[PDB]
């Protein structure tokens, strides 16, 4: 019967592995860098586009960085078209806390979930893994300001300051030198640039081939504004920081 | 790869063969039936000092007049006792009587085969069940993973089985008592253990028609193995 | 299943509930504790159908209480009340409804406020200051409306409430065998044992 | 839940010495109307049975398919299909009371009254009713619906217990059935004057008898019956 | 029918009657009402006769497969809650139960647990359920005491029996006495009230309303 | 539906999925259970590759099933959230219907039922992780102390260790654990937990969680510097 | 709108002695007032000395008979050939009876038989499955009148012992077969004088140790 | 070789394998033997034991009142096998009040059997059944194969050794075939005709299995002393 073609995407190596979670990671670290970093008044998302091309339109496109709800966002690496389905999806769940409590869903709450799914493909159904990796960058009345990231196996983690997709091992080493606790937002935007300036694999980091975002409470007392930034303004923070 | 209920060239269903192999893996259990009496018998076999021997369960009780001892992957035994106990009781309810040992077996060995491409793959545990009813009396049933089942006098499954299975051979008469019995399994027990036999690392059972099924105490079983060892330097 | 009620003052939230179990002519117990502890700052009185209520009381604490690990955090009463709210409005287009009011009395830590909340079996979700189910609301509202103050302590506010349980004993039909009086503020929920 | 629109009214048999008479009219009634009058209410199954069925009409075909169906099943891979293996009247009767009763009980019966009368192989008589309830019974006589309260009384005066079964010839209990169908036809404002008769004997087999009339009827003393009462012209 | 069970210093008094009427036709006299679920547990049944008996006789099944899986014996809150949630899985279609489970364990001490087929579970120290409760609870509430003796509650147990017996029309036959302690149920016979009643009225003086 | 059944039996007796997800449990963080006279404490293993990291939302390696049970674990850390979901669904089920909470034998019972469940049942395969259950029975002071493994196997342990270098800790706790008389106080059984944990960490930093459940529902768990005053003591009596 | 209940009239009769038990039942089947036969036996040997009969409506009747005859097969096919005795017999009839507690069989079930002391045993069950062995019991149509007469007769109930001041109760006994078939045929002679459904004829099975054997005689037909 | 890993899979000779697989395992299973004459039809089967200490396999299996088999290779197969002839030996006595046809009974075996072998995931069974009965056209004696091949005969012998046993019965055809009402005479016949499948052991009292149905004779199974009869 079918049994023959079956490529058995859920089961464990004799290592105690599992085949597909590792090859979808490997894919992973082939995609565009993200980094995400947390300050004490904000967070910081920034992402490098995978080469682009001129006739590429710039202002009106969206590959890396996505919004959750009004207080949540995520930086994406890997598979564009995977990581939408999953998006949608969180998006739904998102409303459907608020739909239910009428309160907006707690940052872990929303990341468990997402991360629970790709568990589960990990585990029965006999489907391929969603090939992508998130940085959760989100705030609520919990915890304030918290970054998470989560990958194909579907176990996530809270972090300070953290890279996905390509050249992750020399973006934490740098991010590990330069960060500390008192940190401040401007100061973040600054070290998210400088690192991806020096671990991309492009010849000179330019606004064109870049996607960013900041969750401040920048806003009018006691309240969060995502800004997901415009070419322009892209072109201005690079200027403003030296890189060209 | 290749199905799971596909037949060899030699007539025999390769998984229910393959799951033979790991109840000989499992530790010894060794059951023997008298008239005035069913004695089962386990090797506990703690895989470390520190676990606390009392919580091997591997003898185990379906109602008060049916008894049961599991050997190999004793995981898979949890919903084979499941299913007899609700058959045992289901079967009370329906019919207002205790339901006879040799039924409770064919129940369970009716779970045996009920797998394929039901669950996944056979029990990977071979099970002693023990029991009394007014019709056949005292009984003692071997239920394989094959759904077969095999009425004993005294048998032995698991690491020892065919060691102790040729010693029951020589040593089962019909005229045994039941402390003669008890003895009996404790005996052999301690000639295919590994381990030195004591009172926390082997377990004995019994069912009697008037007190039922009943677990011994690591109390009664020293004395038992104290009393087994002085009449073997009587002679 | 007849008379709860709720008053919610400066610092806490007083809910009081009827005693009285009664099928038939016959009253079978005058002892009768007619709610549940959602979460240790969250109080649900009920009443309704018989079985009904204890059923949804149980079912709505074991769901609040299963959050309450899963997170290791208290839900607000705002949260808990949608959330039994919701559960109603899905009962009522089932097959067979719940058929059961509650009142949710609840201190909010993070607000550092006291808050009331009445849902009827429609999933009809109000706050208030004071609340009642049943037919005690038309003899206690207007009482209410009179003699309430905003600002009262906790002991102004059982004095209240006495004179709420005074003009149901006086006027009302049947005997509820008095009253269970609890009080949730933020030392959590404690009983008045002599009322 | 139905309702019973083209209906047939009484079925009559009884049990003689050699075999069964089974008899039934053949009019299609639509309510007080008298729609249909070629209509066969007596549907033979095989040489050795005959089911005669009153009530609803499209019920009624809906049967006769069934059986018409049960013949050709029974004749699959049965190479004993015209011998030991044929169908028994006590065959074809337990299956329709089966589907009878599980109509039923599905609250949506077939609107019937059936009476399986024939010979099986051994020689027995075999005559037994069922309708819409599932609900069976045998007796040397069975009617159905009018002929319950007027042919079974006539009947009965021939084979009152089981005794008279051996003293009854075909002659005598023809002769009592004819009888019956104009009694019913004096009294039934639903039946007709046309009806089929069916003899199964266990010597000479299975005759059906078509196109039968009710004769010899007495309504000459009508014409001396004046008013209501008082009036002498 | 009639039942009650009241908690006292000496454990738990069950008492029943024994009738069975299908309208105004007395069916039988010497149906039992008292289920023993097991060794320490009682069940009371009350309503319609099959719905009862068929539930708490499968209630006890429920209970043994407890103590099989859990290797300890039930506790009467729990035994009462299994049946209490089935009847209420039940509610709507018809069931008519009024039952109460009467039981000793460790953890509860001695217990009586109502519960009916609209889903009312009630625990509490003194219960009448059945179409004479009112009859038996006129008599066991004016002389009901905490600190009565063993032999003194049963005696009140089934003269309240005997009370609810005399006046309410559909209940009679017989009394079924039983007295729960820490060591178990411990059953107390049956009375027939043929004999109990003229026993009762000779020696007690009361039922002075009845012809001599 | 996909049927595939993935846990099978091999030629020589063997169920390799079951020994594969056992090969994940051995990859994992080391976790270890020790219980004392009137206490049970959980220490668990953080690698230290991790830096930057946020301790506060970062999932805790001792997870709360009710107010009176905790259960750690070493494996997969995705799979080890269905689990613990699961048996937090159960605890609050038992509640509803036994009208008590469940036992620690039980709820230990529940999970390696489920464990066991995924190793016959077609298109899924095993958890790769195992479990320390521990607390104490409601109404009850007598410690308590389970592991489950993927097979469904579990037993109750007077201490017990899994994960990468557990068979190090684990012949430590074997010469160190006296079974006539265990840790008396709740110090002493912490600093023993610490200790077993000191033979495999590396840094008694932030590497070592501890967390400390009693009766009646009292857990707690320890911060950095109450756990780092343990490791100073112990390495200073150490030097002798 | 259809019924699909009916009464098909009749009545029933079980009385146990101390080493065999009798099950009675006139033959008459009705509808309304209409005779549909004199002689449609309703006591069934159901195999393994337990007999049966379910009057009422008919149909249900004989449903739960067949139900149950098949049932005590395939109770040999699973255990053995193990013998059922009468009262796992009743109690899984029960099973069957509230199986359809929200459609019911509207019937009023008897079964007749020794018990496993070798001692006769009447069972009787309503129609959703209550049940309770008796030493007597009459069913069906005019079961309120042959009930009380057996209460006299069978048990001695309000017949006390001559010149005792009523304070001695008449001593309950085992009757023997032939006393016992002279109360069974005046209670149904008796039955068809008063109850238009009652009549045509007498069928009696009595159970002994030895087997099965059955009585017929003639009713009144009117 | 690369055409017996499931049964949908035809080899290029147009063999089913794993049918025939399952064939071998009925040569494997325990000797049992099958004989009618025109009033009697009888089993006979040698049944199995694992060691002194264990009982022996039970090879004979109750249908009906008038029809039942005996088993040779997978017991649990035949269980099934069983069950279902018992199911519509029933289903044909409620509806149509009809006692099933030993032929029907085949037939319905044979497309039972047959669904096993043409669909993925499932296997074929793996038992050979003898099956035994008297209906409306006197006895019959039928050979069920788990290919499906269902085949009505005087007499044969399936299992272990059966070939001796089939060879007695085709020359003691004309014999046996006419012990009309005698069904002792009958039993010998057929006791005589295992006896050909013998090695090394013989036919002892707790070892010997022995069915009978006939013309007033009910399906019954002689086991233990019942058989010492015929030994
Ligand atoms: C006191 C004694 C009276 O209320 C108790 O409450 C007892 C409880 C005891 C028996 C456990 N209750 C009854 O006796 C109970 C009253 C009752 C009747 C009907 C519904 C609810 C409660 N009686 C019964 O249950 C009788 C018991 C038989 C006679 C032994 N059973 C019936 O009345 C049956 C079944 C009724 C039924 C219920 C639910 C669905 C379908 C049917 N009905 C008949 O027997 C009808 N019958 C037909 C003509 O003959 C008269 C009786």
């Amino acid at each position: 019967g079918s049994r023959r073609y079956d490529s058995r995407t859920t089961i464990f190596s004799p290592e105690g592995r599992l085949y597909q979670v590792e090859y979808a990671l490997e894919s992973i670290s082939h995609a565009g860098t993200a980094i995400g970093i947390m300050a004490s008044d904000g967070i910081v998302l920034a992402a490098e586009r995978k080469v682009t091309s001129t006739l590429l339109e710039q202002d009106t496109s969206t590959e890396k960085l996505y919004k959750l709800n009004d207080k949540i966002a995520v930086a994406v690496a890997g598979l564009t078209a995977d990581a939408e389905i999953l998006i949608n999806t969180a998006r739904i769940h998102a409303q459907n806390y608020l739909k239910t409590y009428n309160e907006d869903i707690p940052v872990e709450i929303l990341v468990r979930r997402l991360s629970d799914i790709k568990q589960g493909y990990t585990q029965h159904g006999g489907l391929r893994p969603f090939g992508v990796s998130f940085i959760y960058a989100g705030y609520d009345d919990r915890y304030g300001y918290q970054l998470y990231t989560s990958n194909p196996s579907g176990n996530y983690t809270g972090w300070k300051a953290i890279s996905v997709g390509a050249n992750t091992s020399a973006a934490q080493t740098l991010l590990q030198m330069d960060y500390k606790d008192d940190m401040k937002v401007d100061d973040a935007i600054e070290l998210a640039l400088k690192t991806l300036s020096k671990t991309t694999d492009s010849s000179a980091l330019t606004y064109d081939r870049l996607e960013f975002a900041t969750i401040r409470k920048g806003a009018n007392d006691g309240e969060v504004y995502q800004k997901i930034f415009k070419p322009q303004e892209i072109k201005d923070i690079l200027v403003k920081t030296g890189i060209t | 790869d290749r199905g799971v209920s596909t037949f060899s060239p030699e007539g025999r269903l390769f998984q229910v063969e393959y799951s033979l192999e790991a109840i000989k893996l499992g530790s010894t259990a060794i059951g023997i039936a008298t008239k005035e009496g069913v004695v089962l018998g386990v090797e506990k076999r703690a895989t470390s000092p520190l676990l606390e021997s009392d919580s091997i369960e591997k003898i185990v009780e379906i109602d008060r007049h049916i008894g049961c001892a599991m050997s190999g992957l004793t995981a898979d035994a949890r919903s084979m006792i499941e299913h007899a106990r609700t058959a045992a009781v289901t079967h009370n309810l329906y019919y207002d009587e205790d339901i006879n040992v040799e039924s409770l077996t064919q129940s369970v060995c009716d779970l045996a085969l009920r797998f394929g491409e039901l669950m996944s793959r056979p029990f990977g545990v071979a099970l002693l069940i023990a029991g009394h009813d007014a019709d056949d009396g005292y009984q003692l049933f071997h239920a394989e993973p094959s759904g077969t089942f095999y009425r004993y006098n005294a048998k032995a499954i698991g690491s020892g089985s065919e060691g102790a299975q040729a010693e029951l051979l020589n040593e089962w008469h019909s005229s045994l008592t039941l402390k003669e019995a008890e003895l009996l399994v404790l005996k052999i027990l301690k000639q295919v253990m590994e381990e030195k036999l004591d009172e926390n690392n082997a377990q004995l059972s019994c069912i009697t028609k008037q007190d039922g099924f009943k677990i011994y105490d690591n109390e009664k079983t020293a004395e038992l193995i104290k009393e087994l060892k002085e009449k073997e330097a009587a002679e | 299943m007849d008379i709860i009620l709720g008053i919610r003052v400066q610092d806490s939230v007083i809910l009081a509930s009827s005693k009285a179990v009664t099928r038939g002519i016959s009253v079978l117990k005058d002892s009768d504790d007619k709610t549940r502890q959602l979460s240790p700052h969250t109080l649900m009185s009920f009443a309704g159908e018989a079985g009904d209520t204890v059923q949804f009381a149980e079912y709505i604490q074991a769901n609040i209480q299963l959050y309450s690990i899963r997170e290791d955090y208290e839900l607000s009463p705002q949260a808990v009340s949608s959330f039994v709210r919701q559960e109603l409005a899905k009962s009522i287009r089932s097959r067979r409804p719940y058929q059961v009011n509650v009142l949710i009395g609840g201190y909010d830590k993070k607000k550092n406020k006291p808050e009331l909340y009445q849902i009827d079996y429609l999933g009809t979700k109000v706050e208030l200051p004071y609340g009642a189910h049943g037919y005690s609301g038309f003899y206690t509202f207007s009482l209410l409306d009179h003699h309430y103050r905003p600002d009262m302590t906790t002991e102004e506010g059982l004095d209240l409430l006495k004179l709420c349980v005074q003009e149901l004993e006086k006027r009302m039909p049947m005997d509820f065998k008095g009253v269970i009086v609890k009080i949730v503020d933020k030392d959590g929920i404690r009983q008045v044992d002599d009322f | 839940t139905q309702q019973p629109i083209v209906t047939g009214t009484s079925v009559i048999s009884m049990k003689y010495d050699n075999g069964v008479i089974i008899a039934a009219d053949n009019l299609g009634s639509y309510g007080s109307l008298l729609r249909f009058n070629g209509v066969e209410r007596l549907i033979p199954v095989g040489d050795n049975t005959v089911v005669g069925i009153s009530g609803d009409i499209s019920d009624m075909q809906h049967i006769e398919r069934l059986l018409k169906d049960l013949v050709t099943e029974n004749a699959y891979d049965n190479p004993l299909a015209d011998a030991e293996e044929a169908l028994e009247p006590s065959y074809i009767f337990e299956y329709l009371a089966t589907v009878m009763y599980q109509r039923r009980s599905k609250m949506n019966p077939l609107w019937n009254a059936i009476i399986v009368a024939g010979v099986q192989s051994n020689g027995d008589q075999f005559l037994r009713y069922v309708n819409l309830l599932g609900v069976t019974y045998s007796s040397p006589t069975l009617a159905t619906g009018f002929g319950a309260h007027m042919a079974n009384p006539l009947l009965r005066k021939v084979v009152d217990r089981e005794s008279d079964i051996p003293k009854t010839t075909v002659q005598v209990a023809e002769e009592a059935i004819v009888n019956a169908m104009r009694v019913l036809y004096y009294r039934d404002a639903r039946s007709s004057r046309n009806f089929s008769l069916a003899i199964i004997d266990k010597n000479t087999g299975l005759t059906f008898k078509k196109n039968l009339q009710v004769e010899n009827m007495k309504w000459d003393f009508a014409k001396d019956i004046k008013g209501y009462g008082t009036q002498k012209i | 029918t009639t039942t009650l069970a009241f908690r006292f210093q000496g454990g738990i008094i069950v008492a029943v009657d024994s009738r069975a009427t299908a309208g105004n036709w007395v069916a039988s006299q010497t149906v039992k009402k008292v289920i023993e679920i097991n060794p320490f547990l009682l069940g009371t049944i009350a309503g319609g006769a099959a719905d009862c008996q068929f539930w708490e006789t499968w209630l006890g099944s429920q209970c043994r497969l407890h103590e099989l899986r859990e290797k300890e014996r039930i506790s009467v809150a729990a035994a009462s809650k299994i049946l209490s949630n089935l009847v209420y899985q039940y509610k709507g279609a018809g069931l008519s139960m009024g039952t109460m489970i009467c039981g000793y364990t460790r953890k509860e001490g001695p217990t009586i647990y109502y519960v009916d087929s609209d889903g009312t579970r009630l625990k509490g120290d003194i219960f009448c359920v059945g179409s004479g409760q009112t009859f038996a609870y006129g008599v066991l509430d004016s002389n009901y005491k905490w600190d009565l003796s063993v032999e003194d509650a049963l005696y009140l147990g089934k003269r309240s029996i005997l009370a609810a017996a005399h006046r309410d029309a559909y209940s009679g036959g017989s009394v079924n006495l039983y007295h729960v302690t820490e060591d178990g149920w411990i059953y107390h016979g049956n009375h027939d009230v043929g004999e109990l009643f003229w026993k009762v009225k000779e020696e007690e003086g009361s039922f002075n309303n009845v012809i001599g | 539906g996909y049927d595939r059944a993935l846990s099978i039996f091999s030629p020589d007796g063997h169920i390799f999925q079951v020994e594969y997800a056992l090969e994940a449990v051995k990859r994992g963080t080391c976790a270890v259970g020790v219980k004392g006279k009137n206490c049970v404490v959980l220490g668990c293993e953080r690698r230290s590759t991790l830096k930057l990291q946020d301790t506060r939302i970062t999932p805790s390696k001792v997870s709360k099933i009710d107010s009176h049970v905790v259960l750690s674990f070493s494996g997969l850390n995705a799979d080890s959230r269905i689990l613990i979901e699961k048996a937090r669904v159960e605890a609050q089920s038992h509640r509803l219907t036994l009208e008590d909470p469940v036992t620690v034998e039980y709820l230990t019972r529940y999970v390696a039922g489920v464990q066991q469940r995924y190793t016959q049942s077609g298109g899924v395969r095993p958890f790769g992780v195992s479990t320390l259950i521990a607390g104490f029975d409601p109404r009850d002071d007598e410690p308590k102390l389970y592991q489950t493994e993927p097979s469904g196997i579990y037993s109750s342990w007077s201490a017990q260790t899994i994960g990468r270098n557990s068979k190090t800790v684990r012949e430590f706790l074997e010469k160190n654990y006296d079974r006539k008389e265990p840790p008396a106080t709740v110090e002493e059984c912490v600093k023993l937990t610490v200790r077993s944990l000191l033979e495999v960490v590396q840094t008694g930093a932030k590497n070592i969680e501890i967390t400390v459940v009693k009766p009646d529902s009292d857990i707690v768990a320890l911060s950095s510097e109450e756990i780092n005053q343990y490791v100073t003591q112990i390495e200073q009596e150490k030097q002798e | 709108q259809f019924n699909p209940y009916g009464d098909n009239g009749g009545t029933i009769l079980g009385i146990a002695g101390e080493d065999f038990a009798v099950l009675a039942g006139d033959t008459r089947n009705i509808t309304d007032y209409s005779i549909n036969s004199r002689y449609e036996p309703k006591v069934f040997d159901c195999g393994d000395n337990i007999v049966m009969s379910a009057n009422g409506f008919a149909a249900d009747g004989d449903a739960l008979v067949k139900r149950f005859k098949n049932s005590v097969k395939w109770y040999h096919f699973d255990h053995n050939d193990k013998k059922l005795s009468i009262n796992s017999a009743a109690r899984n009839i029960q099973h069957l009876l509230y199986g359809k507690r929200f459609f019911p069989y509207y019937v009023h079930t008897i079964i007749a038989g020794l018990d496993e002391d070798g001692k006769g045993a009447v069972y009787s069950f309503d129609p959703v499955g209550s049940y309770e062995r008796e030493q007597c019991r009459a069913g069906g149509a005019a079961a309120s009148l042959i009930m009380p007469f057996l209460d006299n007769q069978v048990n001695f109930k309000n017949q006390y012992e001559p010149g005792t001041n009523g304070k001695v109760k008449k001593p309950l006994k085992y009757l023997s077969v032939e006393e016992v078939i002279k109360l069974v045929r005046d209670s149904f002679t008796s039955a068809t004088e008063r109850h238009i459904q009652v009549g045509d004829g007498l069928e009696i099975l009595i159970v002994t140790k030895d087997g099965v054997r059955k009585e017929f005689y003639e009713l009144k037909r009117d | 070789n690369n055409y017996d890993g499931d049964t949908v899979t035809f080899s290029p000779t147009g063999r089913l394998f794993q049918v025939e697989y399952a064939l071998e395992a009925i040569k494997q299973g325990s000797v049992t033997v099958g004989l009618r004459s025109n009033t009697h039809a009888v089993l006979v089967a040698l049944k199995r034991n694992a060691d002194e200490l264990s009982s022996y396999q039970k090879k004979i299996i109750k249908c009906d009142e008038h029809m039942g088999l005996s088993l040779a290779g997978l017991a649990p197969d035949a269980r099934v096998l069983s069950n279902y002839l018992r199911q519509q030996c029933n289903y044909s006595s409620l509806v149509f009040n009809r006692k099933l046809a030993v032929e029907r009974a085949g037939h319905l075996l044979c497309d039972k059997a047959q669904k096993n072998t043409q669909s993925y995931g499932g296997r074929p069974y793996g038992v050979g059944l003898l099956i035994i009965g008297y209906d409306k056209s006197g006895a019959h004696l039928l050979e069920f194969q788990p290919s499906g091949n269902v085949t009505e005969l005087y007499g044969t012998a399936i299992g272990a050794r059966s070939q001796g046993a089939k060879t007695y019965l085709e020359r003691t055809l004309d014999t046996f075939i006419k012990i009309d009402g005698n069904p002792d005479e009958l039993i010998k016949a057929g006791v005589e005709a295992i006896s050909q499948s013998l090695r090394d052991e013989s036919l002892t009292v707790d070892n010997l299995s022995i069915a009978i149905v006939g013309k007033d004779t009910p399906f019954t199974i002689y086991d233990g002393e019942a058989v010492a009869k015929y030994i």
